[PDB]
RNA sequence: CAGGCCUUGACAUGCUAGGGAACCCGGGUGAAAGCCUGGGGUGCCCCGCGAGGGGAGCCCUAGCACAGGUGCUGCAUGGCCGUCGUCAGCUCGUGCCGUGAGGUGUUGGGUUAAGUCCCGCAACGAGCGCAACCCCCGCCGUUAGUUGCCAGCGGUUCGGCCGGGCACUCUAACGGGACUGCCCGCGAAAGCGGGAGGAAGGAGGGGACGACGUCUGGUCAGCAUGGCCCUUACGGCCUGGGCGACACACGUGCUACAAUGCCCACUACAAAGCGAUGCCACCCGGCAACGGGGAGCUAAUCGCAAAAAGGUGGGCCCAGUUCGGAUUGGGGUCUGCAACCCGACCCCAUGAAGCCGGAAUCGCUAGUAAUCGCGGAUCAGCCAUGCCGCGGUGAAUACG
């Protein structure tokens, strides 16, 4: 079960409850930031590709 | 005899149906 | 630790008797940073002290340090098949540590209900060389001299 | 208190409020 | 005549209150000089790897900066030379009076 | 108390009470076997037979491998004496000078 | 495995974002996924031109998309024929005034995407991994560069044991901040499983 | 006339205005003695003064916005420092022997993942 | 549990199957799939036949388990102990 | 997992055939899914003042390709991560030595946090690492002066409120600043001890940064990917159930066992963040959770907001207690389609074990540990006592 879900996630449900982030980029369903539309790993990965614009490494 | 884990005893093949 | 010996903090005085010794006994009555309370248990204290006995507090507590520093105490060092309790010297700055520690500890044995009377009592006694944290004190200097015989065995 | 939900302390705790921590 | 610039670039939102307080600066009168509202640090901390690994993880950022400048005595002369000016990709600017 | 883990792998309480009985052994030396962990495994060329130990001595850590699964414990079973006897002796060893 | 992504570890020092522009936590996600989806067609189209870099801006539901490529003639089509042909389909997915542009890539072999794709390619067309290893670090040293590492991990030449090959000539100090050093990545799919290109090019301090 | 330091400690920062008095002090809009009341730390805000034989000759309007009462305290403790080295700069004796002109940097440590708190490892179980 | 001033919840589809069991005169066996549904006076002296995930667990319902809700009365876990 | 269903399929690129496009409203059964069924109008380029006639923007139906698979193999892989380990190391080039593995260099003496640097040497260099360049905090200057600030003057409803000003705080960008630079002393030197100045002194504190490599480490369930497998099913949809089971055992935590404490009332001081079906000021209703109203804020403006420990005062009086708050009963609140399994919160009642914990074992060297709160992501709500941050108070000790 993926691609059946990644469209599931995708249309509107019977109930609003239902609704849930689904990554654009890869799918996942867990660890999925509303601000990017992205999951950890992705936001990792386009963030070190600098492709998030104004995304950088902090360091305090 | 199919999905994943644990097995079915056929190989590569777990106890999960469908 | 390994490279170079530790440095001794020094201790901003307290601001009721500007005594760098008073601020380290309160640090050791001091749990979970509340000092405000240490400090205020302290005092309180030295309020009990003054009353129940006309001398200056600071007088009494200093004396109650000096009768709990031990001068020698054991330490165990294994030779061959046997750990075996070696009489040595204490440091100043050990015998210190140690006084302070078990004066707040023995006071903290007391039956009396507040803190700030424990310290009081606990500072009138070891000033005049009763209580638990005298006994400490001379507990830990009859081991080092019953054990004199491993004095040689000393570094 | 913390775990008492009937104190100040335990609503302190718990980050509600009510009775015993009013707002 | 207020000027608010936004933007996760202050290279470029200090650059861009310059040229703002510039213009107004030169076709008159007075602006009340760029100063730089405290930033809004949007965060995201994120298991450094793919499986377990709790442990380590990786910080990032996203800083929008923020400028106010002001255009005190307005003077059309500066609005004009304004409704042509050049703002670089990373800025936004909220302007009302 | 004692731990069994049959990892990525099933087996049966009967197993299990081999495991403990193997185990065993390790009581000769009278000493407390401080929750005993032995995980079992199934490379492709071999059972491997985990086990993490602490005595009041130290920690005994040994991993046996071998085609045949029972013997992989006692491999394990081995290494995990010649460890705990090291460390009930270890200390002898230097009585003079 | 430990090291960091060195445009990342770069990114705003010697190195600036791929994707240039503010957006509000309204818009940001939409926008990106723009970003992405723009990449899509456009890193799947103009590979054959020989992409290295490509830049998205935005200011006012209109993007501007920069293309560096070494085939800049590849991207605008037939005097202006291909260059055409994606606009339409770019502002079709853009929906918009999809601005686009092309950037010359001065020396290719000093854009370290355009050596690691490369190698990709001449794996997947079954050269020895090695030797394409140590030319691609020739080529890019060649070109004047400061130093040069290439890195290829994989099943290389099908062997079953997966092998991690690399060859590095001059500085890659990539703990140096602010040293330049342009990294990219390529990954060669062969009849035995995907391999990876990792290419670095030291192109000088700052 | 008046006499200024900046005091600043861990969060705590405190604007202090010396100006010749009796004595009274006030830290924002209320009497010292009544906004540190029950703070023993406190006779250490005004120390700096003692150390020069300044204790009733000034007044001090203070402020502070900032950290906590005993941060606040240090931040105090240094700008009248601060402030009576304008006065009169010959001070630096008898203030920086008593390290009253130096200001401490000691904030609170960043909590660091992995960690539950700053240091403060997390427990485990190697057996 | 739900708020007073939200109504008390049927499934208003195992509703309408019981009011036509009262009018045209019951009992069939109610087949259900609606656990959450809470027993209402209507359904009393009634039996439901309460799916819990394998099977459809006949409830005679009765006076005293009207407050309930129809799951209460099929259990999901099946356990007799550890031995 | 059970049960009811779907068979070009929830989704792609197609090619051909029946309609029509497109789409919106339902109606029947049904738990839902599905299955059956009822309504109505396709633009353009076209012969159209005309039936009729397409071709295609898209619809469905049959087909055939194919789809789909979080099915197996991390012992085929990429990517990314853990780890040794922020450890002081790993190597290369050429020369030299050795038949050869290999050695030398990189060892040695001194020094350093450091293969840090000095000196010596069949070595001389070089690379990756170390460091530095980057960020945060500490001092200062510049540039800025609102929504931030209030030193002085004017008013002032008594609230920086207004006038006023940017001094100060700040805020946020740019600089400066520390270099063993100077003095003493020891040193061949590199450095080391001490001193002065100074916010800071010997890497100022913290962060980001992790060499060749190791663990056939980790991840085919994030993703990618070779190969193996499934094809009315190992794909897919739904309803329900499960992931929350409970003789046991292990890990990580919370809260405690109390008076340095507990309760109540009143009264202080933070920082970082978040906030347009979002934060909610304030008024009212209810003991309350909350409900009803209802201002403000696209937010240095308004709000979440109160920080808590602390401080003052009062109560308890050493009791399994005014400790502890588990468990259970009853009654509510809100979210949500729905809180039986299986939410959180509030209130009334219940008021467990626990009197400081065996073998064993963890953390921490300073603004640390301890202790106290505050915020955020995820998120309707929440099982968070978790995580990542943030500041408040603030130790002990380091012989070795
Ligand atoms: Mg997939
Ligand atoms: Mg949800
Ligand atoms: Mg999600
Ligand atoms: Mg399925
Ligand atoms: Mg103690
Ligand atoms: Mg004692
Ligand atoms: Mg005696
Ligand atoms: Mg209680
Ligand atoms: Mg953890
Ligand atoms: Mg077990
Ligand atoms: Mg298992
Ligand atoms: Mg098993
Ligand atoms: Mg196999
Ligand atoms: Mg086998
Ligand atoms: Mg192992
Ligand atoms: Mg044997
Ligand atoms: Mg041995
Ligand atoms: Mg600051
Ligand atoms: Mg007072
Ligand atoms: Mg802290
Ligand atoms: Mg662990
Ligand atoms: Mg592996
Ligand atoms: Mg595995
Ligand atoms: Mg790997
Ligand atoms: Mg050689
Ligand atoms: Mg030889
Ligand atoms: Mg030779
Ligand atoms: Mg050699
Ligand atoms: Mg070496
Ligand atoms: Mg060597
Ligand atoms: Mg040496
Ligand atoms: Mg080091
Ligand atoms: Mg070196
Ligand atoms: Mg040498
Ligand atoms: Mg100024
Ligand atoms: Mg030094
Ligand atoms: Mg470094
Ligand atoms: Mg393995
Ligand atoms: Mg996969
Ligand atoms: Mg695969
Ligand atoms: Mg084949
Ligand atoms: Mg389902
Ligand atoms: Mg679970
Ligand atoms: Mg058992
Ligand atoms: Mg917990
Ligand atoms: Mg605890
Ligand atoms: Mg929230
Ligand atoms: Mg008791
Ligand atoms: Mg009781
Ligand atoms: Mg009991
Ligand atoms: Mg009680
Ligand atoms: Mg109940
Ligand atoms: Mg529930
Ligand atoms: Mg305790
Ligand atoms: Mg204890
Ligand atoms: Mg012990
Ligand atoms: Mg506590
Ligand atoms: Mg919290
Ligand atoms: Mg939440
Ligand atoms: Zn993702």
């Amino acid at each position: 079960a993926r691609k059946a879900l990644i469209e599931k996630a995708k249309r509107t449900p019977k109930f609003k409850v239902r609704a849930y982030t689904r990554c654009v980029r890869c799918g996942r369903a867990r660890s999925v930031y509303r601000f990017f539309g992205l999951c950890r790993i992705c936001l990792r990965e386009l963030a070190h590709k600098g492709q998030l614009p104004g995304v950088r490494k902090a360091s305090w | 005899s199919k999905k994943s884990k644990p097995g079915d005893g056929k190989f590569g093949r777990g106890v999960k149906r469908g | 630790a390994r490279r170079r010996r530790a440095e001794v903090r020094q201790l901003q005085p307290d601001l009721v008797y500007g005594d760098v010794l008073v601020t380290a006994f309160i640090n050791k009555i001091m749990r979970d940073g509340k000092k405000n309370l240490a400090a205020r248990i302290f005092y309180d204290a030295c309020k009990i002290i003054q009353e129940k006995t006309g001398q200056e507090p600071l007088k009494v507590f200093k004396q109650a340090v000096e009768n709990v520093k031990p001068r020698m105490e054991v330490r165990s060092r294994r030779v061959g098949g046997a750990n075996y309790q070696v009489p040595m010297e204490v440091s100043p700055r050990r015998q210190q540590s140690l006084a302070l520690r078990w004066l707040v500890q023995a006071a903290n044995q007391r039956p009396e209900r507040r803190a700030a009377v424990r310290i009081a009592h606990e500072l009138m006694d070891a000033a005049e060389g009763k209580g638990g944290a005298v006994k400490k004190k001379e507990d830990v200097e009859r081991m080092a001299e019953a054990n004199r015989a491993y004095a040689h065995y000393r570094w | 208190g913390k775990g008492d939900r009937r104190t100040r302390r335990g609503k302190i705790w718990r980050g509600t409020y009510g009775k015993y921590r009013p707002r | 005549i207020r000027i608010k610039l936004r933007g996760f670039d202050h290279k470029t939102l200090d650059a861009s209150a310059q040229k703002i307080v510039e213009a107004a600066r030169r076709s008159g009168a007075q602006v009340s000089g760029p100063i730089p509202l405290p930033t809004r640090v949007r965060r995201f901390t994120v298991i450094r790897g793919p499986f377990k690994h709790k442990d380590s993880r990786e910080h990032f950022e996203l800083r929008t900066h923020n400028r106010l400048v002001d255009i005190i005595n307005p003077n059309r002369k500066t609005i004009e030379q304004l409704m042509t000016l050049d703002l670089p990709t990373g800025v936004e600017i909220e302007i009302k009076t | 108390t004692m731990n069994i883990t049959s990892k990525q792998m099933e087996i049966t309480p009967a197993i299990r009470q081999h495991v403990a009985d193997r185990l065993a052994k390790l009581e000769k030396w009278q000493t407390h076997l401080i929750n005993p962990h032995i995980i079992l495994s199934k490379e492709p060329q071999g059972f491997v037979a985990d086990a993490t130990i602490n005595t009041p001595n130290g920690v005994l850590v040994a991993s046996g491998k071998h085609e045949d699964m029972y013997t992989a414990i006692n491999e394990l079973i081995n290494k995990l004496e010649r460890q705990l006897n090291k460390l009930q002796h270890k200390g002898e060893a230097r009585r003079a000078a | 495995g430990n090291k960091i992504h060195p445009i990342g570890f770069r990114l705003g020092i010697t190195r600036d974002w791929e994707s240039r522009w503010y957006a509000g936590k309204k818009q940001y996600r939409h926008l990106l996924l723009e970003d992405q989806r723009i990449r899509g067609l456009l890193e799947k189209e103009l590979y054959s031109a020989g992409l290295a870099r490509v830049d998205i801006e935005r200011a006012a539901d209109n993007v501007a998309v920069t293309v560096h490529v070494a085939k800049p003639g590849v991207v605008i089509g037939r005097g202006g024929e291909r260059i055409r042909v994606l606009r339409e389909e770019l502002a079709k997915l853009t929906g918009k005034n999809v601005a686009l542009n092309v950037q010359e890539v001065q020396n290719p072999n000093l854009s370290a995407p355009l050596v690691a794709q490369r190698v990709a390619e001449q794996i997947e067309r079954r050269f020895a991994v090695r030797r394409a290893i140590k030319q691609a670090v020739q080529r890019v040293m060649e070109s004047g560069a400061k130093g040069a590492k290439v890195i290829v991990s994989g099943r290389i030449g099908g062997a079953e044991q997966a092998r991690t090959e690399w060859a590095a000539q001059g500085r890659v100090p990539l703990h140096t901040l602010r040293a330049n050093i342009d990294y990219g990545f390529a990954l060669a799919r062969t009849t035995y499983g995907v391999l990876g290109v990792k290419a670095y090019i030291f192109l000088g301090e700052v | 006339e008046q006499y200024y330091g900046t005091g600043r400690r861990k969060e705590a920062v405190a604007r202090v205005f010396l100006r010749p008095g009796n004595g009274k002090v006030t830290v924002n809009g209320q009497d010292f003695n009544e906004y540190f009341q029950g703070l023993v730390r406190a006779v250490a805000a005004l120390e700096p003064l003692r150390a020069v034989d300044a204790l009733g000759h000034f007044d001090a309007y203070i402020t502070v916005r900032g950290g906590g009462k005993s941060g606040q305290i240090d931040a105090i403790k240094l700008g009248i420092a601060r402030a009576l080295v304008q006065y009169n700069p010959d001070y630096r004796a008898k203030l920086k022997p008593l390290g009253f002109l130096t200001r401490d940097a000691r904030v609170v440590e960043r909590k660091k993942y992995g960690k539950h708190k700053a240091r403060r490892a997390p427990q485990y179980s190697k057996r | 549990p739900r708020s007073l001033k939200k109504g008390v919840f049927v499934d208003d589809h195992l509703l309408e199957k019981v009011l036509e069991l009262n009018a045209k005169g019951e009992k069939r066996l109610i087949k259900t799939w609606s656990r959450r549904s809470t027993i209402v006076p209507e359904m009393v002296g009634h039996t439901i036949a309460v799916y819990n995930g394998k099977q459809h667990v006949p409830v005679y319902i009765t006076e005293n388990m009207v407050g309930h809700k129809l799951g209460e009365f099929a259990p999901t876990r099946t356990y007799r102990g550890h031995g």
